[PDB]
């Protein structure tokens, strides 16, 4: 259980900025698509965005079904695969995880039991170190 | 004017289907709106 | 019996009838996943699953299938 690569695509990882930028001050949340392999290269194809009441230090998905509407939309090109993992935002706070994330992040490992979080910090991401 | 009816019911049948539609799309943004208060 | 998806895209099956009572529904997939129901969302064609009107007037057939979701929350 190492040397696990993570490989991202460059089309996932801009639309993770861009609305993990706009909702600044206010936090923001989405969601991942990909595939697991074997053990190594838990790979991300592309993300989105479900719907939520953003703060500062906090937020949810108001909308359950925005998620469950629209990858039954995207099959018809089915541009994509199914669901690998879960984004957060901790804007300009460093990159962790807390008490809250862990409850939510523990069911999905019981649910599938190689899932992912993934943090970001755009405010001190910049041009050059990012930080995710 | 019995063709009245044959109609004028259908109008009807149709303004239901305008009235409904713009009931949601309101109820749509009058949930967003306490989401956001 | 019933189906239930994910939104990972897995399956799970369940061994039930027209006589369920979503609080002992909600316990089910804690009998299986482990999840408190309080991190549960279950849907029918856009329907949520309303705990209330109990599925008798759901028409959940044999076979059907349902999609669950889990709550989102960080901070």
């Amino acid at each position: 259980d190492t040397k696990e690569t993570v490989y991202i695509s460059s089309i996932a990882l801009l639309k993770m900025l861009k609305h993990g930028r706009a909702g600044v001050p206010m936090e923001v949340m989405g969601l991942m698509l990909g595939e697991f392999v074997d053990d190594y290269t838990v790979n991300v194809v592309d993300v989105f965005a479900m719907p939520q009441s953003g703060t500062g230090v906090s937020v949810e998905a108001v909308d359950d079904v925005f998620q469950a509407k629209m990858m039954d939309m995207l099959k018809q090109t089915g541009r994509d695969q199914m669901v690998v993992g879960w984004y957060h935002s901790h804007p300009g706070f460093g990159c962790w995880l807390s008490s809250v994330d862990v409850n939510t992040q523990k069911s999905f490992e019981q649910l599938n039991s190689r899932a992912v979080a993934v943090v970001v910090d755009p405010i001190q991401s910049v041009k050059g170190k990012v930080v995710i | 004017l019995d063709n009245e009816i044959r109609i004028f019911r259908s109008e009807l049948q149709r303004l239901s289907h305008e009235n409904n539609v713009m009931l949601e799309k309101i109820k749509d943004n009058k949930e967003k709106i306490k989401n956001n208060r | 019996q019933i189906f239930v998806k994910t939104l990972t895209g897995k399956t799970i099956t369940l061994e039930v009838e027209s006589s369920d009572t979503i609080d002992n529904v909600k316990s089910k997939i804690q009998d299986k996943e482990g999840i408190p129901p309080d991190q549960q969302r279950l849907i029918f064609a856009g329907k949520q699953l309303e705990d209330g009107r109990t599925l008798s007037d759901y028409n959940i057939q044999k076979e059907s299938t349902l999609h669950l979701v889990l709550r989102l929350r960080g901070g």
